[PDB]
C-alpha cells in the first residue's frame, strides 16, 4: 500500500461498467488532501450512479488497508484495498485513482 | 500559496 | 626707764645680755645670754645635755616702761642651746620657728583658707594662740604643698591672698586684726603694672590694672608723683597664684599694688619706750609732723649694762597689705601620678589622680586638665574635635605643672611601665591603637610578614589589608550589608558567589544579564519559573531538550513552523485528538 | 689735688662725701651725703617732702685734675633718698639705667635686630638718656622673649648674650664697641679651664653647629703664665649647650669666642688704686709700679671723696685688647610652659611650625614666631620620605600648651592641645568613646559601651559610614551615593543565605562564562517579559518532568523539528489539528 | 708648741702668715703670705709673670707638735696667686679645687659608682692620691652630668649616696677609711620623716621611713627627747637620687636620717695641738666628758708673730655619714635628642636615645620611656591598651627629665624638623597616621578637592570615602573577600555586577530571584541547562522559540495540549514514524 482512499476517488465494480466515485459519510473529522474526507473500513453499504446497472447474472469488507493508524474504531483505506458487495462477489470493487489530487504550490512551481 | 499535498506511505 | 624680765619656764632667768626681734612678715627671734654666777654649780657641773633639756620650753619676756606703766609681752619657745665656754646662751624666737622645720608633700582639695590653716596646725606639736580670721572665706580648688614646711606653706599660701600672718607676740594672728633717731626714705617705683590670668575651666580672662592708695603720707604722694613719668609703659605679669574668678584677681593686684605702694617712702626710728609694739601705729614727730607708719618689723636689746634700746621699721600707716617677707613661691617638675577618675562634674574633659606621695595612706587631687597631640572645636563639630582618648583609671600618666606653679597641674601624657607595655614588635612592627573593650586599628610594617593593616574587634568582625598579597578582607561573624544608591561589583578576573543556604536576587525592575560565553546552570532540585507576560527565545544554534520522564505542554495556540523537515517519533501510539477536526494535509 | 664738684638740678651740692660706683657691666651708683648749714633751714624744716621732689632730677659729678687738667664727668639721676639725724640727706642713685631696671614685664620681639630692640625698649621708658646704639650683630634674630624681667634686666642678658658691649660710660649708654701715680697695684692670676667647646642643633635648617675654643686677642705676660700653667690641669674638652640660640654657624662662632674671651680676660687680672681722676671708665691704662705691669682695659672703678676733702681712686682691669667685656649683672631667664593659643599655621618654611598668641598679649594683641609642634609619632622612612607619624597641625584659635626648649623663654614649642570648656563636651558616660575627629566631621570612633552602641565606627559629615558592630557581631557599609567594590577577583562568601536587592535593576556582565551551581530548587518569578537570545546551540536536560503552561498563544520555529518521545505522544486541540507540509506527509 | 713649715714645690717658703681650712664635706683651701727680704730681689724685680709660674705647683705644709711628736701634713695645689704691692698670697688648696673649674655635659650608662669615679679622675691631669673604695658596688643604670665640673658631679653624686668623699690630708678618699674654747650645741629637728620612690621598670613603690641612731651623744639625745613631741605627722618626700631596689632606699633613707641626725647636737672648740685632724674621734673634756665628736672642719691659723691657733667643728662620733655642704643637685630641663634604638631587653617599649652633646663624639642614653597620649590596660586588653608608636632610629625627640634629675630622662615626644617633614597642606587640609611601610589614614579636609577619608597601604588597597560625591571606594589590586553568615547587598537604584571572566554563583540551597519586570538575557556562546528534578515554567503571555539550527525535543511521553488549534507546517516531509500506530479521535 502506497496512498490513502478520500471521498470522490475513482473505483469500478467488477460488474458494473461504469467508473463510479466513492462516497465518504462514516467520516466527519479525518479529512486530509486539502478538506477531503479520509475513506476506512466503515465506509459500508451504499457508499458510491452506482456504477450505473449491475451486471452480476447477465459493501460489506475493505481488506487491504492500513493496519497502523485507527481512526474511530476504523482503519484507513488504500490504494490497493479491495471491497466487496451483497450483491456481488468478495473484491469486486477496486480503485485506479484514489481521489488525492496534488495542488502545486510556489516550491513546486520552482522545481521545473 | 503551498497549494494541497498527498499523506501517504514512506 | 625700762626693766626687762625674762622667765623660762616660769623661773627668772639672770641674763646678761638680750636681743629680740619682731616682725610682721617674718619670724621672731630672741637671743638670751644666761649668765652663770661663781657661786652656783657652773654649766660643766650640770652637764650641756641637761642644760639642752630646756629645748622646746616657754620663754616670756615683759619689757615695762616705768613711768608710762606700759607693758610689752612676749611669748616664744626655745629652739637653739649654746652652751659655751661658761654660759648659756638661748636662740629660741617665735613658736613659728618650730613650725618652718618639716618639708613635705600635701594637697588641700576644696578647702577654704581657714580650714587649710587650722589642719596645718593641728597636725603640728607646737601649742600656741591662734586667731585665724582670715578675710578670703571662699575656698580654693587646689592647694599643693611642694617640698615644704608648715610654716613655710602657710607664709606662701596666705600671703598669696593678701591675708596678715603674723606672730603678735602671743598669739599667731591670720587675718586683719620720743624718738632718739630718725630715717626717712623715699625710693622711685613702678605703680604702672597689670596682672593677668586665663581661667579655662571658666574660658575667661581675667585682667587687672594697678589699683589705688589708701595708705599714701606726704613722702609716698612725692615719690608716687617724681616717678610717675618715668614709667609710661605698663608691665604685664602673671599671677603667682591661680585666680579663679575675676574678683580673685583684683583682690591679687590690689595686694601686689598696695605692696608695691607701701615701699615708696618708708620710715626707720630709734627709741627707748615699750609702747611701740609690732603692728602698731604710731605718729613720728621731729623732737614737724612725719607722719603715721604701722610698725612692721621692732628690735628689743638690753646691752650688759642693762640699758634697753629700741630700733624699729614703719611702712605708711593705712597700707592694707603687709610685707611679702617670708614667703616664696615654689617651683614645682613634672612628676608621676596614678588616675583615680575621669568623672569631671564639669564635663570638661578632666581628669582627677593621685600622686606618688599620696599613694601608702591614699588621697587624691582635684580635677585637672589632660593634653591632647590634637584639640580643639571648628564650624561643623564645635566641641571635641581632635584626639579624644581620656585617661582611664589606674593609668600612670605624667604630671606637669603649668608655669612653675605646684597648684597648676595638668596631665603630660601617660606611660608605658612593667604592668602597662609588653614591648614592640619585631624591629618595632605593629603600630596599634586599642580601646579597652578590644578594638583595634593595628599597622603592621613586618613586610615579610604579617604586613598590612588591621581594623577590628573582640567578637570577629576584622578588615585587613593584606598589603603582601594585595589582598583585602572583610569578615562579619553575623551580618554584612552593604547599603548604597548604587553598588558596582567589578572584578578584573572573577566574580564568585557562595551561599550557605540561599541566594535571593530581589531585582526592583528589570534584570539585565549579558554573557559574553558560555552560561552553564546545574540545578540540584526542581526549577519553577513564572514569566507574567510573553517570552521570546532567539536560539543561533540547536536547541536540545531531553527529559527523562514525561513532557507537557499547555497553550491557547500552538504552531511548530519547521524550514525543513518536522519528525514524529514514538515507541508507541501517537495521539491525534482533537473537536472539531483533523487535517493531515 | 683732685677737686670734684657736683650739681642737683643744676645747682651745686654742699656735700661732705661722695662715692661713686662706675662698671662696664652693671649700674653706676653714687651716694652723696649732702650737708645742710645750721643757718639754712634744716631737713626737718624743708620736710621729708619737697626734699623726695628731687628723686629723678639728674645730677652732674665732675671731677678736675689741677696739676693736669684732665676732667672726668658722670651724668646720672637720684634713685633713692635718704633724710635722718644735726640732720642730713643721703642721695643715692647712678646710671639711669638704675631706673631701666625697675619694671619686669613679659613681651616679645619677632624678626628684628638689636638695633630696633634696643630702640623700641629705650623708648617705652621715660627715662631721658643720650644713647649710642651701635650693636656688632646687625642681624635679624627670629625671636627674643623678655620673661618676667625688667628693661635692662632683658636688655643687658639680651646684649650681653651676643657679646656686644653694653654699658654706660659716664654720659651716654653705649651699646657695641666704643673703638677707644698708682697706689695699690695688685696683679692676679688663676688657673682656668680653656679646653670648652659649645653646640647648638638647628632643626630649621637641619644642622649642628659646634664651636671649639678660640684664640687669645688681650693677653699680658701674666695671662700667658697662667694660660701656661692651666693648659696641662684641663686635657678633655668640655661640651656645653648654647645658652643662647643660634641660627648658624657664624652666630655660634661669635657666641664661642665671646665666652673663650670672657675666661681668657679672667686668667689674669689687676686691681689697682690711686689719686688720679684721668683714669677713665674703658679705658687703658699701662701700669708701673714705682717697671711696667702690662697694658690693662678699665672694667670698674670707684671714685670717692671722704670728709675733708681727700679724693681716691680704684679701679679694676682686665688684660688690654680684650674683645668682649665682662658678664656681669646679666642672668639668663628659667622659662615653664605656658598656655597660649593658635593664631596660625601656614609655615613658609612649610616644616609644620605654628604661630601662637601667648595669655599676656591677649589684650593688646600680639604673636609669637613660629614654633614646633610636638607629635607622638614623627619622622621618616625609606618608603615615606616625609610626614611619617601622627601629622595633625593645631588649628588657628586652638588652645595649646607651649613649652620651652632648655629653660631659654627665646625656645618654645608646642607640647600639646587642652580641652578647656569652649570646645570640650567632656567624656561621655564611664568614657566608652575614643574619637579621632577632623574639622569637617571625618569620624574615626571607637565606642566601649558593651551594653549600648559598642563597635567601632569610620564615618563623614555627608553620611558614608563604616560601622563594626560588636555587640551584634554585624558589620555596615553605607554610602548615601554609589558604593564601588575594585578587585582583581571578588569573593563574596556567605556562610548562610545571600540576599541581593536592587532598588531599579540589577545588571550582569560577564565577559566569560557564567557558572550556576544551585544545589536545591530555583524560584524565578518575573512581572513582565522574559527575553532570551543564544548565539550557538541550547542544551537541557531534566531529570524529571518537563510542564510548560503558556495562557496565550505559543509558537515554535526552527530549520528541522524533531519530537521523538520513548513512550507516546498525545496531541491534543480544541479546534483543529492540521499538519500542512509543501511536500507531503508520511507515516512511515 | 707647734712649729709648721711651709714647702712650695720643693722649696722652703718663708711666710708670714698661714691659713689652712679643711673639711670632711667640701675643698681644703689655705692662703699663705709669703715674706720677700729687702736684701732679697723684690716681687717686682722678678715680675708677676715669674711669681705666676708657680700655679699647679705643690704646696706641702707640715705642723708638728713639740712635747707630743704628733705631726699634721697636708698637700696641695697653687690655685690663685697675688702680687700685691710688695708682697705674694698663694690661695690654693686641695687638689679637689682643680676638679671645679670644668662645667660639662655627660653620661653614664651601666656603671658603678668606682668606675664613674676612676673615669672621673683619668679625664683631668690633675693627679693626686685617691682610695676609691665606695660601698655601692651595684652598677647605676643611668648617670648623668649636667653643667657641672667633675668635682661637683662627683660630690653630688657620692653624697647623694651616702659615701663618704674628701680630701684627708694627702690622699682623695672615696668610701668610709687640751682645749681652750668649748661650744657644745643643740637645736630642735624632726626625725619624722619619710622617702618615697615608685620604680616603674619593676612596678615598685619602695618606702623608707626614719631609722635609729647609731652615733649619740647625749646632748643629741636631749635634743631628741625634747624634739619627739613637736613633729607628731609624717614627712614624706621624693627621693633626688633614684631608687632601683628597695634596699636603694633603705640606704637613701638612712643617710639621710643620719645626715639629719647628726644635727642635733654638735660642738665646736679651739686648741693649739696638732693631733687634732681631720675625720678623726678627739674625746672632748672639760678644761666630765663631752663626746666623741668626730672631727667635720677645722682650722689652722699662723699669724706673723708665730702663733699657732686650731679651731674645729665636730658631729657626735659614730654618725654613719657625713655632712652633705658641697654636693648640690642640678635642675634639669627638657632637651632634644635622637632616638638610637628601641630593643627594651626588658620588653616595656622604652628607647635609647643619643643627645645634643654626644653627636660629635659619640655616644648613647639608657633606656627610657616614651610618654603616649593614651597608655593603661585593661581586663580585655591587659597590655599595650592606648596609643602605641614607639619611635624608629632616627627620629628626633624632645626628651624631658622626671622631677629635675637629669637621670630620670623620659621622651616627651617626638619634632618634625627640616628634613623630617615637608609642611601642612594648603589651609591644613590633610591630617595623616603614616607608618614606615608606607600604610596611610589620612582625613582631607578640603571641601573643594578632595575630601573624604582614605586607608591605603603602598601597594594599592585602597577604602576611600569620597565625601564631596558621597561615594565609597574599596580597591584592591588582587582578591578581594566578603565573608559572614548572611550578606545583604542593599541598593536604591540600578545594582551593577562585572567580571571580566567566568563568574561563578555557588548556591547550596534553593535560589531565589524575584524579578520586578522584563529579564532580559544575552548569551554570546552555547547555554547548557542540567535539572535534576521536574522544570515548571508558566508564562501568562505568549511563549515564542525561535531557532536558527534543527530543534530537538526527547522525552518518555510528550502531551502536547492546546485549547485552540494546534498547527505543524513545514517546507518538507512531515514524518509520523510510531512503533506502535498513529490514533486519530
Ligand atoms: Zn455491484
Amino acid at each position: 500500500g502506497k496512498e490513502f482512499v478520500v471521498d470522490k476517488a475513482m473505483c469500478m465494480c467488477k460488474y458494473g461498467a461504469a467508473p463510479g466515485k466513492l462516497m465518504v459519510t462514516d467520516n466527519q473529522f479525518f479529512r486530509l488532501n486539502g478538506t477531503k474526507l479520509c475513506a476506512s473500513t466503515m465506509t459500508l453499504g451504499n457508499v458510491i450512479p452506482g456504477f450505473g446497472i449491475c451486471k452480476v447474472n447477465p459493501i460489506t469488507q475493505w481488506n487491504g488497508q492500513f493496519s497502523k493508524i485507527t481512526m474511530m474504531g476504523g482503519n484507513p483505506l488504500t490504494d490497493k484495498s479491495k471491497g466487496t458487495c451483497s450483491c456481488g462477489g468478495p473484491d469486486c470493487i477496486e480503485f485506479m485513482q484514489t481521489g488525492q489530487i496534488p495542488v502545486p504550490g510556489s516550491k513546486q512551481m520552482q522545481q521545473a | 500559496v503551498n497549494g494541497t499535498m498527498k499523506f501517504m506511505i514512506a | 626707764a625700762v626693766s626687762v624680765e625674762i622667765k623660762v619656764a616660769g623661773k627668772v632667768c639672770d641674763y646678761v645680755t638680750m636681743e629680740l626681734f619682731q616682725s610682721v612678715s617674718t619670724h621672731h627671734r630672741f637671743k638670751i645670754k644666761v649668765n652663770y654666777r661663781p657661786d652656783k654649780p657652773s654649766v660643766w657641773a650640770i652637764g650641756p645635755d641637761v642644760i639642752f633639756k630646756q629645748l622646746g620650753e616657754k620663754v616670756s619676756i615683759i619689757m615695762t616702761h616705768h613711768e608710762s606703766g606700759e607693758k610689752t609681752e612676749f611669748h616664744g619657745l626655745i629652739s637653739d642651746i649654746h652652751v659655751e665656754g661658761g654660759f648659756v646662751i638661748l636662740e629660741g624666737g617665735s613658736p613659728t620657728i618650730l613650725l618652718d622645720r618639716d618639708p613635705a608633700m600635701d594637697c588641700y582639695v576644696e578647702q577654704n583658707l581657714n580650714t587649710i590653716v587650722s589642719d596645718i596646725l593641728d597636725k603640728s606639736g607646737v601649742k600656741m594662740n591662734v586667731t585665724n580670721n582670715p578675710k578670703h572665706t571662699d575656698i580654693i580648688p587646689y592647694v599643693a604643698r611642694y617640698k615644704e614646711t608648715s610654716y613655710g606653706f602657710l607664709s606662701r599660701l596666705l600671703r598669696s591672698y593678701g591675708e596678715w600672718f603674723y606672730y603678735n607676740g602671743e598669739t599667731l594672728q591670720i587675718g586683719n586684726p620720743d624718738l632718739t633717731g630718725v630715717s626717712i626714705n623715699a625710693t622711685i617705683r613702678s605703680l604702672n603694672h597689670s596682672t593677668y590670668e586665663f581661667d579655662p575651666v571658666n574660658d575667661k580672662f581675667y585682667y587687672d590694672y594697678s589699683g589705688t592708695p589708701k595708705g599714701a603720707t606726704l613722702g609716698s604722694r612725692s615719690a608716687e608723683k617724681c616717678s610717675e613719668p618715668i614709667f609710661p609703659t605698663e608691665a604685664k605679669l602673671p599671677s603667682m597664684r591661680p585666680a579663679y574668678s575675676a574678683m580673685d584677681l583684683e583682690h591679687y593686684g590690689d595686694a601686689g599694688f598696695h605692696r608695691n605702694y607701701s615701699q615708696l617712702s618708708q620710715i626707720k626710728a630709734s627709741s627707748r619706750y615699750c609702747g611701740i609694739r609690732l603692728g602698731e601705729l604710731v605718729v613720728t614727730r621731729v623732737p614737724t609732723d612725719l607722719g603715721r607708719y604701722r610698725i612692721t618689723e621692732i628690735t628689743h636689746t638690753v646691752d650688759g649694762q642693762g640699758r634697753y634700746s629700741n630700733t624699729f621699721c614703719g611702712v605708711p600707716g593705712g597700707t592694707p597689705v603687709m610685707p611679702w617677707g617670708d614667703a616664696v613661691m615654689p617651683v614645682a617638675y613634672p612628676e608621676m601620678a596614678r588616675v583615680v577618675s575621669n568623672e569631671d562634674p564639669k564635663n570638661q574633659g578632666r581628669v582627677k589622680v593621685q600622686f606618688m606621695w599620696q599613694e601608702v595612706d591614699g588621697g587624691e587631687s582635684y580635677w585637672m586638665r589632660v593634653q591632647s597631640p590634637d584639640a580643639g572645636k571648628s564650624d561643623q563639630v564645635a566641641k571635641n574635635r581632635g584626639f579624644v582618648f581620656i585617661p582611664e583609671p589606674g593609668d600612670l600618666v605624667m604630671v606637669g605643672f603649668e608655669q612653675g606653679n605646684p597648684d597648676r597641674p595638668y596631665v603630660t601624657g601617660s606611660l608605658f611601665y612593667k604592668a602597662n607595655s609588653q614591648g614592640a614588635a619585631t624591629d618595632n612592627t605593629v603600630k596599634s591603637i586599642r580601646t579597652r573593650s578590644g578594638h583595634t586599628l593595628e599597622f603592621n610594617d613586618d613586610e615579610g610578614g604579617d604586613w598590612g593593616i588591621t581594623i577590628k574587634d573582640r567578637n570577629g568582625c576584622m578588615f585587613h589589608f593584606d598589603t603582601k598579597g594585595k589582598n583585602i578582607e572583610i569578615t562579619a561573624p553575623e551580618t554584612m550589608t552593604l547599603n548604597a544608591q548604587n553598588i558596582n561589583i567589578n572584578a578584573g578576573e572573577q566574580l564568585n558567589t557562595s551561599s550557605g543556604k540561599e541566594t535571593v536576587m530581589q531585582i526592583g525592575t528589570d534584570f539585565q544579564q549579558d554573557v559574553g560565553g558560555n552560561a552553564e546552570i546545574a540545578i540540584g532540585e526542581s526549577l519553577t519559573e513564572s514569566i507574567a507576560k510573553d517570552s521570546t527565545n532567539s536560539i543561533a544554534g540547536n536547541l536540545s531538550v531531553t527529559v527523562d520522564e514525561n513532557l507537557m505542554y499547555d497553550a491557547q495556540d500552538m504552531t511548530l513552523t519547521a524550514q525543513g523537515g518536522m519528525k514524529l517519533l514514538a515507541n508507541a501510539k501517537i495521539g491525534l485528538k482533537s473537536s472539531e477536526g483533523v487535517d493531515i494535509a
